[PDB]
DNA sequence: TCTTCAGCTGGTTGCTGAGAGTTGCAGCATTGCTGAGTCTTAGCAATGGATACTTCCCGATTCCCCTCACAAAAATAGGTCAGTCTGTCTGGCTAGTTCTGTACTTGCAGACACAGGGCATGTGGGGTTCCTATTTTT
DNA sequence: AAAAATAGGAACCCCACATGCCCTGTGTCTGCAAGTACAGAACTAGCCAGACAGACTGACCTATTTTTGTGAGGGGAATCGGGAAGTATCCATTGCTAAGACTCAGCAATGCTGCAACTCTCAGCAACCAGCTGAAGA
């Protein structure tokens, strides 16, 4: 059959993610991480749903933040595939 | 029941004076009293902390209005002291 | 201190391209719209477009669309307007100039203008012409088709020379301007009042909207000392 | 606000894509409505009006026959018309 | 108690969060380490929302003290008081 | 005699007295003065002015009644000046800009 | 005769109590005054921010023990908070 | 009466009485608690003697009978506690730490 | 009186010397120019600052606890000046 | 022949006498003259403390060595031992104000 | 949750190489160094060296000087001791042990002891041997050579276990030990003080100083329980 | 019999460390009162169980397109060197700026009557949203 | 035959609108103390001026890093398919946050004091100079 060469696929969420503003991680798995991650502080805490969106939408601004420094240290190397030397040289720059 | 006071009317009215027609969210209400707010006390801790520097127990418009040099940038500043300026010298005459 | 270069006069024949310049400094080029604005004998000043080069976001008029092209660099601090396939009636003074992002801040600064030769709401300028002594009063009107929300600003250009804002925002002075400006009204309704007249004033007088996206002028007014 | 009729006056009289929507009698205020630009019509409507989702040719109609009640704009027996009164116009 | 769910992100929402970036390829061996610096992105900010929680006698932990918490970090959020 | 605002005699909307009331328990200065909370009420309807023009302005070229935050990103993140001002703060459902690099299109 | 008012003779006798046979330049001494004013200012900022967060109208123990929490990481915090905790336990005690 | 510093009433050697004197007038809150300004103390007097020991073992393998800044920075920067509490820091007259990059060392 | 052309008073072997502290093996000789222009934006930054912080003070001298303040503002504070 | 060093080995040694030398790298007669340079343009016959103008200097070299060791790695992790204008570019970008 | 993974008893003939990793987690791998210690039933515990991994920063013992070599892994969070030129009285349990970077901290979390098998201030416990009921006083001295600023920390190692953190700075007791054990003295003279006593005290007792760069551990005290 | 070298006695000119003077600031004795600690209960949101379905994710295949390994160049920058041009460090000298001291004054804090704007609530017009019954041609 | 046009019941969202009420910002009066215009002491910044020495810089050789090209290879992008949690409503519970009432503990405010801190001055000592006196050498 009809198949797409690499890239132009990739390119076209590429298009439809950026404009779009929704939330990208659920809710369930990532609520579940919060209170695996806040057990060891103190036993049984208790957060609201606000709480969880707020964790998540600060963890998806840092995280696209960070993509796009890794994104531009990548292509200063004259490639298009990021590897964790990029994301390594992304949080030193960054102070991390 | 517990009286949240926020500054949500506030920029109601101005969105509708100075756009008569253009629907409005809660959210972008969040998003303007989280705003609003961060710019105060950014603004109220760079006067206070001026006029400590002074040591000044006042604060009056002179070393606020140095703050608002010191953190809006470019033609932000000079707008911003042109209409604090008109506003508080058409308040003066009352 | 803040200088708007272009190039000199070109002498061109019909159908062909031309790129120009407008190299500029003494602020922070990034952070600048950079307008163009062309000049016509018979109608006066016509708004072409604007450059934004700090995410180098475009807008045109639509009667120039096609026509006209913005190229900015960013290294070299200058931007290059574009006129391609070039007819007859394009014979004009083409002049580049600087105006901030903000809808209050208006066109500050202004280059030389380049001469080169061919080889919506509607803004009205009531008085065309008055002559006058070095003393009086004199009153301009710069009456709207639509509705402005004082978005309106005063120039005066010298006759091969470039335009000098007079007021922003219709009633706040520039910079190095004296205090014989004074503007006045707002809505539709737009005055311009000069105190003291001198013998360096007598100019072509011109108010603009930006109220809206299409840019215009008005029919421009001729004012005589003495 | 009650901007449904008297917008569809405005674009009537403002002389706009004649093709969906014409006038076939401006002294008594009916006009004919075409049964293909309708769609367009719809999305066109919905966008101003600034909805959730897609409007249907039905719905505005369910929405225009309240005015019938009020007793301003009104509804004659004749394929795809709807007419208005001396007052509003 | 709750355990291993560093994994719960599953492979696409790594790729999701890299298609918001503007990425257009990635290897196989970021997403262990995002999974990584998310982790640590969580151990401090949730450690700050503790601590204040911890302050005010509150084991329900509000969404403004972790605006709070973002805000001193360095990544003041808005919209959520 | 006539209660009259300061808001309403400098000509603000935004409330002088309550602002006023924020710097006097704000703990920044033992005294405060008199034309302050009128220059922080001029500046912040400044501030709200201009970039819910800009979000009107975004709204208006996407063809929506309703001001959404990504109208409000869209606004912020276009200027220079507001990225200056707003660099380090992140928005409830804003987003990012439409960016790619010019080198990953293809040719 | 303009009082200055550095504290640089009492890390002097801190120093003097912990390094007894080593001297000290004027340098360090600067160095020393600006570490101690600018992370007072930071701890004092922090612990009033926490007292108008709580709408609390005091600094007590408890918010500069919970912003010693905040600023110093990991286990410089539960140091400094130990040696509090007996100096303030001593202090009461008198 | 016979006065006593509160300084020596907690066993301290930082003022007391000057740092509850700055906290009331730095504007911070017009209440301040008793148990503030000795913490304060306490907290202050334990960084103090940390950095000054530190820059003590600094001097003492330099071989050096006084601390100089590089000291104050061989200190500072050989902590991730300590740098990570002064990311944002400039020390004046220190320099900066000797260290190699792996790439730049000769292959033989 | 006036003063004119000191932003090449730096010297490319002093840039050398500060690129042999920040331990770089090999330079180009086209660093100078941006290395001037980073310079340049940082100080007019900082002195812009420094002077609002100084003409608030209706003082004519810039001292250096001003200056102090200033790198304080961008979170890059300045140490042993007081 | 004299003797002449291979390339490298004299950049290491001023990378060792450098990283364990305190002083000032830039001469205070043209820093000094510089910083006013720049002063002319904000307000007129400005005055200055010999402790202000080191204080900005000292903050100054802090911050190109900064970007300096900046430029190194991310130089490094493009397999190059060379520095080009636009790794300092790229750092000025990940640092955040570009 | 802080747990310290190390490697079994080795069989090695003598003059060999051995390296065994010390990898860790739990905990920020980087922020704590990690230190090093034998154990002999002739000479007691005795210090090795350290290496903390931000700067990779050595230092060793001056009589184990050439013969310990430390080395540091980042990735995997292991660090590896390696041993050359195996004497024939090497013969003995090896523990790595956690510590911050303050010289008020000490070792406070213990490896299990890699018992590998080969084919300066003196500062001493002065009691030997304490023979106690359940309910008795007890005491135990520490007594060093010269002075050291309260740099004092007490162990209890049961036979066959790790050594286990009681107290640190001489009289703070650490956590998650109960308030019936508390350190006093400073300066040159210390005491430990067990107040009451139960079966599980039956181990042997050390106290650890660190006030300078050749850490030495005391001669050690069997307490006996009925 | 003269000069010349040398030491004592008395007054001068600096020199210097400790008794004494001086002043800003921490600590001690009340006090009231007001913000902080404690108990109670309403009430409201969070936590866990139920269930369908629907979208997403995990797993095998392909291939093709980036990327890393390697050779040639060829710009390009580092090591020496001659001449130099300029930084610096000395000493002085203004002279514009800055701090200290006062009067007073004028703007701002404290306290009480109030009433009008702000908040939560509910309601009503003006729209949306689905689906089922009836009637004319294409 | 058949589906677009035509009514209508029944909900469903949203933008204003009214109202109760409540609570806090205005207003007026009284007190009061921080800021300031003014005058003078002092202080150090900029400039001046000369000697000198050492970094700067253009030139030059050379070596060596980088870039461009070729090419294999393997790793992930794309695709199909089938199962598996995510989640949207729905409810029960409960616990825990906070308003309110009550009671009181410590701290701002006031006044006095006393030691804190180098500072202000002081009386004896080191060197300088001359008159007086006395021994040495011609």
């Amino acid at each position: 059959p009809h198949r797409y060469r690499p890239g132009t696929v990739a390119l076209r969420e590429i298009r439809r993610y950026q404009k779009s503003t929704e939330l990208l991680i659920r809710k369930l798995p990532f609520q579940r991480l919060v209170r695996e991650i806040a057990q060891d502080f103190k036993t049984d805490l208790r957060f609201q749903s606000s709480a969880v969106m707020a964790l998540q939408e600060a963890c998806e601004a840092y995280l696209v933040g960070l993509f796009e420094d890794t994104n531009l240290c990548a292509i200063h190397a004259k490639r298009v595939t990021i590897m964790p030397k990029d994301i390594q040289l992304a949080r030193r720059i960054r102070g991390e | 029941r517990s009286r949240k006071e926020s500054y949500s009317i506030y920029v109601y009215k101005v969105l509708k004076q100075v756009h008569p027609d253009t629907g409005i969210s809660s959210k972008a209400m969040g998003i303007m009293n989280s705003f609003v707010n961060d710019i105060f006390e950014r603004i109220a801790g760079e006067a206070s902390r001026l006029a400590h520097y002074n040591k000044r127990s006042t604060i009056t418009s002179r070393e606020i209005q140095t703050a608002v040099r010191l953190l809006l940038p470019g033609e932000l500043a000079k707008h911003a002291v042109s209409e604090g300026t008109k506003a508080v010298t058409k308040y003066t005459s009352s | 201190e803040v200088q708007l270069q272009q190039s000199g006069p070109e002498l061109v024949e019909p159908g062909t391209s031309v790129k120009m310049p407008c190299k500029a400094s003494g602020y922070t080029f990034t952070s600048y719209t950079i307008q163009w604005v062309k000049q016509t004998p018979r109608q006066g000043l016509e708004w072409i477009g604007y450059i934004y080069p700090y995410n180098a976001g475009t807008k045109y008029n639509e009667k120039f669309k096609g026509k006209a092209t913005l190229t900015s660099d960013k290294s070299s601090s200058t931007v290059y307007m574009e006129l391609s396939s070039l007819t007859s009636e394009d014979s004009a003074v083409y002049y580049c100039a600087r105006k901030s992002s903000r809808l209050r801040s208006t066109l500050d600064y202004w280059g030389q203008g380049t001469s080169v030769t061919v080889s919506d709401i509607k803004m009205t300028q009531s008085p065309s012409s008055m002559h006058a002594s070095l003393g009086e009063r004199v009153t301009i009107t710069c009456k709207a088709s639509q509705d402005i929300r004082s978005y309106l600003s005063w120039y005066q250009q010298k006759p091969w020379k470039s335009p000098k804002t007079l007021i922003y925002y219709a009633t706040s002075l520039a910079d190095g301007v004296p205090s014989r400006f004074s503007g006045s009204g707002s809505g539709q309704d737009f005055s311009l009042t000069i105190n003291n007249l001198e013998s360096d004033d007598t100019a072509t007088y011109y108010c603009l909207q930006h109220g809206e996206s299409p840019y215009t002028f008005g029919s421009g007014t001729k004012l005589e000392i003495k | 606000k009650i901007r449904l009729y008297q917008f569809l006056l405005d674009l009537l009289r403002s002389g706009d894509m004649k093709d969906s929507i014409w006038w076939v009698d401006k002294d008594k205020g009916t006009f004919q409505f075409s049964s293909k630009h309708k769609e367009a019509l719809a999305h066109r409507w919905g966008i101003q009006k600034c909805n959730r989702k897609k409007m249907t040719y039905q719905k505005m109609a369910r929405a225009l026959r309240n005015y019938g009640k009020t007793g301003e704009v009104k509804k004659v027996k004749k394929k795809l018309t709807y007419q208005f009164s001396g007052e509003v116009l | 108690v709750l355990r291993d769910n560093i994994q719960g992100i599953t492979k696409p929402a790594i790729r999701r969060l890299a298609r918001r970036g503007g990425v257009k390829r990635i290897s196989g061996l970021i997403y262990e380490e995002t999974r990584g610096v998310l982790k640590v992105f969580l151990e401090n900010v949730i450690r700050d929302a503790v601590t204040y929680t911890e302050h005010a006698k509150r084991k329900t932990v509000t969404a403004m003290d972790v605006v709070y918490a973002l805000k001193r970090q360095g990544r003041t959020l808005y919209g959520f008081g | 005699a006539k209660a009259k605002s300061r808001s309403s005699r400098a000509g603000l909307q935004f409330p002088v007295g309550r602002v006023h009331r924020l710097l006097r328990k704000g703990n920044y200065a033992e005294r405060v003065g008199a034309g302050a909370p009128v220059y922080m009420a001029a500046v912040l309807e400044y501030l709200t002015a201009e970039i819910l023009e800009l979000a009107g302005n975004a709204a208006r070229d996407n063809k929506k009644c309703r001001i959404i935050p990504r109208h409000l990103q869209l606004a912020i993140r276009n200027d220079e000046e507001l990225n200056k001002l707003l660099g380090k703060v992140t928005i409830a459902q804003g987003g990012v800009l439409p960016n790619i690099q010019a080198v990953l299109l293809p040719k």
